[PDB]
């Protein structure tokens, strides 16, 4: 072999082997813990207290929910590690944190994206009853897909070159990015449709503008966990200290995703903004 | 269970009936509502004929897309009592002769009916297609009849070219929600066929920017 | 109104015949369409429904799959396509429209009705009496008994009566035990309880010669009593 | 002009005033009563039994 | 000369108060203190009526007190079944813009009507089977915002042009023109002998008209604002008004002057509709701030509040059997509160 022992392990060994490298690890955790709950815990009230039940609105919900509760598991790991020690068996609810952040996080960007693309472009005829019954409907779906995903993932068959070692890798970074990338062009490509009016330039200039921005927060942030997970298969002749230095890295680099969706996904918005300023 | 045969056909008959309200209801969502609020004749019965008792209702169709214009202007109640009914409609197509600056002004009353219309509290966000109509005869009395005779403050020459823009300017000033609505100016000539084609333009623009206000986007 | 009836004639044993009700007049699309047979020499009879929109769908025991019914709201016009000719469907069957809401009348008009001549837990309801004899100006009571209660927890009974004047097609009299039917005379005025249920003719005139029939509405299985005539 | 309104305007005025007027007491008392004597079949002021009410939720 | 007319309008005004004055001797509080309050009365939505996709602006109760019809702008009419929940009939307008409705005594017709100056009447009670138009009254130079069955051949037309119509529906015109009022007629409520009716209008005052007569008989000041609503009190000796100045009024009709003010120093919104319970102890009254409010009618206290709804309420009504009141708001939905 199970995968979570691996992971276990390399925290441990990094530990034992870098001093200064895990403390500056505690400190960006602990500074990603207090930025990105403060402006998720905002968020969260402005919406779900404050605010019409649009499907957007639904889908950014549960995305700040998963963003607040893993948020409150990025110290479960540290607090497993210090009070629990050893009994990787033991080992599975903080080292579940890939499911909030990695694994249930990114395809809801995918989800938000889509009902983007279904809204802007085409609404084709309220994309059949789009509803927010059936929002939610697609909301519980996914939800059960990822945890379907997340739980198999982790002790498949094992090896390198076989198993979810590529498997978790193409599913949750060639589907949701191409997903992504493709949606966000054709949106770009529907808001630069040339014979519309000039008065209306300025703000289309800030649609995709923040869908550029989304996407290249996407791509900064859950990259280098996959390049690192193809590289530790192809080239096994890089050692152990760039393979724990790198994974550690990435895993920050996911953890800042919650300090960057939730302000690039509720804070942009010109309607909460204004709701927020005025209250 | 617990129901007779009358019952059971009587949910029934509700069941098709919610269906057939629900059918014209999806049919009437994707219809737009225009509200033409003109001032004292302005050019309403020339802008109704160019293109497509109580309230009178115009529909026409141009190139995949539904209008519905809702002429008002025959009522002469209390506008408070009933401008509620209006709520949700895409833009409030106004009317303005810039020929009646001449005519206790014409054009004053215009102003102020516009000034009520833009500081109302039910079209808080509601686009207005603003719509100068007598272009031809203004350029032709702003030879001799100068704009000092409605504007004593005015500044610019006697050419139309800056005296247009002055009051196409003067018009959107009385705005003040200009965060929301934005106010989409445009001059009619006699010839123009493109009147129809600039509500498109603005109704797409408005249709555009309300789905992105409501993505998040906007 | 009007209900025009296609059909008929002589079908052999085993057969199939198409009987066309094409409705004429009203809001065919909004009326559950029923079929009533009746025998050259019984009583009528229940045969099949559909409602508004052919949605729900119900037969008698006796017809369940060999009959088919099907309606077109486009032409306004409504089929009985029936298999399995046997001499025991020998009989003359009406389309009668029924709209069911709070306060309506089901069962209000019926068609015309084309005979039909083959070579060769039900709630049962009894009228006793089977030709009674009166003058005009006389008062007359028809007494119908059921086997099941026909109140139902809302306080309706669901009994119904109908008038067959010789020669044409049966018209709705009471309807729910209690509601005279729009188009008739007030002298008529049913009544009763539970499962004793009679009718009390006020003043009785040349028109009111016929035979008498109950229904039942409680559930779809509905069954007609055994008509009592009505003859000077 | 502006004298046929005036006209019908003082004349319904004048009309208005040989209404016969009661004491504001008595009134009030003849509503106060009309308001005791229904109370017992109203079925706002008394929240009747939930059997024989037929909005049974 | 209009002066010299106006001082005997004055004259004539003043000497109206002063018998107004006279008249009274004692206040409806000072009267009905010693009663004992009703206390407080909890209300929980029994049925709730969905299926508009629109603003609700009118609803009435049958005779029956089982049907009831609601329109709103969407261009439906629909008939509900109260007791249970499912619809009955769904009539779609000719025009959209509906304001008023109403549901005739004998329950075979139900009246509509709106920003189209057109009372329209529907025979429901058809033999074809389908809801159609038995006359479209026209006649009207205004919005009608309050139309009433007198029975089926008579109704009673308030439109915004400052007039009262009653109309015959045979013949389709205007038997009687009630003239009088100078702002917009927005609300009516007939006696319970059908013998007077009053209306309120946009200049604040409400007059009684004798429907039989054809004139004006006593007119009603006080409030501030406009009257949105009215409704007779049972007895048909009083009525109570709601203004747009978040006071609710009780006049009386033999003492020809105020009784009581029913207004809260939390409520600064606008009241819609008015309706009375079947004793005249509860006067419910449908507010602006997006929910109904209950106020006993002998005393001054409130009873409760009808909150269920998100947007405002427009339209209100308590059964002829007393059983239920019923208020359709803004959104899409009826409850049915009991």
């Amino acid at each position: 072999v199970p995968l979570f022992h691996l992971f276990a392990r390399l925290d441990e060994e990094l530990h034992g082997t870098f001093p200064g490298l895990w403390l500056a690890l505690m400190a960006v955790h602990g500074a990603i813990f207090l930025a990105g709950l403060v402006l998720n815990g905002l968020a969260l009230y402005v919406f779900c207290c404050r605010t019409a039940k649009t499907p957007s609105v639904i889908y950014t919900i549960n995305l700040v929910v998963t963003d607040l509760l893993v948020g409150l598991s990025l110290p479960t790991r540290f607090a497993v590690y210090y009070g629990a020690r050893g009994c990787l068996r033991c080992a599975f609810p903080h080292v579940l944190g890939y499911f909030l952040n990695m694994h249930c996080s990114i395809l809801f960007l995918t989800c938000i994206c889509v009902d983007r693309y279904l809204a802007i472009v085409r609404p084709e005829g309220s994309r059949r009853c789009r509803q927010p019954a059936c929002a939610r409907a697609v909301c519980a779906f996914v939800w059960l897909a990822a945890g379907a995903v997340t739980l198999s993932v982790l002790g498949v068959t094992g090896s390198r070159p076989c198993c979810r070692v590529f498997a978790l890798t193409v599913l949750e970074f060639l589907l949701p990015l191409l997903v992504i990338s493709v949606f966000t062009g054709r949106i770009m490509c529907a808001l630069s449709r040339p014979g519309l009016l000039h008065q209306g330039r300025q703000r289309r200039v800030r649609a995709m503008q923040l869908l550029l921005t989304v996407l290249i927060i996407f791509l900064v942030c859950f990259t280098p966990f996959h390049a690192r997970q193809v590289a530790v298969a192809l080239w096994p002749d890089m050692p152990h200290h760039t393979s724990l230095v790198v994974y550690h890295v990435a895993v920050t680099l996911s953890s800042l995703n919650s300090c960057m969706d939730p302000i690039v996904y509720c804070f942009v918005t010109s309607g909460f903004q204004a709701t927020v300023r005025g209250l | 269970c617990t129901l007779s045969a009358e019952d059971k056909a009587a949910v029934e008959r509700s069941k098709m009936i919610d269906r057939n309200l629900r059918e014209d209801g999806e049919k009437a969502a994707r219809e737009v509502k225009l509200l033409l609020l003109g001032a004292g004749e302005s050019g309403k019965n020339t802008i109704v004929k160019q293109m497509k008792t109580g309230i009178v209702e115009t529909h026409f169709t141009f190139k995949d897309l539904h209008f519905k214009m809702f002429d008002v202007g025959a009522q002469r109640s209390e506008r408070k009592k009933w401008i509620h009914c209006f709520e949700g409609v895409t833009a409030i197509i106004f009317c303005v002769a810039l020929s009646d600056y001449d005519l206790m002004n014409r054009m004053h009353e215009s102003m102020k009916l516009f000034d009520s219309i833009c500081n109302n509290k039910w079209f808080t966000d509601t686009s207005i297609i603003l719509f100068l109509n007598k272009k031809d005869l203004f350029e032709e009395k702003i030879k001799k009849s100068p704009l000092t005779i409605c504007y004593p403050e005015y500044a610019g020459s006697n050419t139309y070219e800056e005296a247009a823009a002055y009051i196409q300017c003067q018009f959107e000033d009385l705005n003040k929600r200009k965060d929301t609505k934005e106010i989409y100016t445009h001059f009619t000539c006699s010839t123009d066929t493109k009147n129809v084609q600039f509500v498109f333009d603005a109704v797409t623009d408005v249709i555009i920017k309300n789905n992105l206000k409501d993505c998040g986007l906007f | 109104v009007q209900l025009v009836e296609s059909g008929g004639g002589l079908v052999q044993p085993g057969g199939s015949r198409k009987l066309s009700c094409s409705a004429s007049g009203f809001a065919f699309s909004s009326f559950g369409m029923h079929w009533v047979r009746q025998a050259p020499e019984k009583g009528l009879e229940w045969v099949a429904y559909i409602s508004s929109g052919s949605g729900t769908i119900y037969y008698a025991d006796t017809v369940k799959g060999r009959f088919t019914i099907s309606r077109d709201d486009p032409k306004n016009t409504l089929f009985l396509q029936m298999t399995s000719l046997r001499s025991e469907d020998t009989a003359m069957y009406y389309c009668v429209r029924s709209i069911y809401y709070y306060g309506s009348s089901p069962f209000d008009f019926w068609g015309q009705g084309t005979t039909l001549t083959v070579s060769s837990s039900d709630i049962v309801m009894t009228q006793a009496t089977s030709s009674v004899p009166v003058t005009p100006g006389e008062s007359v009571s028809i007494s119908c008994r059921s086997s099941k209660s026909l109140l139902h927890s809302n306080g309706n009974t669901y009994l119904y009566w109908f008038l067959q004047r010789p020669g044409q097609s049966p018209q709705l009299l009471i309807y729910r035990m209690s509601n005279l039917a729009s188009g008739v005379p007030d002298r008529f005025s049913g009544s009763g309880s539970g499962t004793a249920f009679t009718l009390t003719i006020s003043r009785l005139e040349a028109e009111d010669v016929g035979v008498y029939y109950c229904m039942q509405h409680l559930e779809y299985p509905l069954t007609f009593g055994a008509g009592t005539k009505l003859e000077l | 002009a502006s004298i046929a309104q005036a006209r019908k305007l003082v004349e319904q005025l004048k009309m208005e005033a040989n209404i016969d007027r009661i004491k504001v007491s008595k009134a009030a008392a003849d509503l106060m009563a009309y308001c005791e004597a229904h109370a017992k079949e109203d079925p706002l002021l008394t929240p009747v039994p939930a059997s024989e009410n037929p909005f049974r939720e | 000369e209009l002066d010299q007319l106006r001082q005997e309008a004055e004259q004539l005004k003043n000497q109206i108060r002063d018998a107004r004055k006279a008249c009274a001797d004692a206040t409806l509080s000072q009267i009905t203190n010693n009663i004992d309050p009703v206390g407080r009365i909890q209300m929980r939505t029994r049925r709730t009526l969905r299926g508009h996709l629109a603003k609700i602006y009118a609803m009435h109760w049958g005779t029956d007190s089982r049907l009831l019809v609601s329109a709103s702008q969407d261009g439906k009419l629909i008939i509900w079944d109260s007791y249970t929940t499912n619809k009955v009939h769904a009539i779609p307008l000719r025009s959209s813009w509906v304001m008023t409705c109403a549901y005739a005594p004998s329950g075979n017709y139900v009246a509509c009507g709106g920003l189209d100056n057109i009372c329209s009447i529907y025979n429901l009670k058809t033999r074809e089977g389908n809801v159609r138009v038995s006359r479209e009254l026209a006649g009207h130079t205004g919005y009608l915002s309050c139309c009433r069955f007198l029975d089926d051949n008579q109704i009673v037309t308030s439109s915004g042009d400052t007039t009262c119509a009653l109309w015959d529906i045979e013949t389709g015109q205007q038997t009687t023109t009630f003239t009088g009022h100078t702002g917009d007629v927005m609300s009516l409520s007939l006696a319970p002998d059908t013998r007077l009716f009053v209306s309120g209008a946009c200049d604040a005052s409400a007059k009684l008209w004798d429907v039989r007569e054809g004139m004006c008989r006593q007119t009603f000041t006080g409030h501030e604002s406009d009257i949105n609503a009215i409704c007779f009190f049972p007895n048909g000796n009083a009525f109570a008004t709601g203004s747009d100045d978040a006071t609710c009024r009780l006049f009386d009709l033999r003492a020809d002057q105020e009784l009581m003010t029913y207004s809260h120093d939390n409520i600064i919104c606008g009241i819609t509709s008015v309706s009375f319970s079947k004793s005249g102890r509860l006067l419910l009254a449908g507010y602006d701030d997006f929910n109904c409010n209950v106020w006993d009618a002998l005393k001054a206290d409130r009873a409760g509040v009808l909150a269920g709804h998100d947007n405002r309420v427009s339209c209100l009504g308590v059964t002829d059997d007393g059983m239920a009141v019923a208020t359709g708001s803004w959104d899409s939905f009826l409850k049915i509160w009991n």
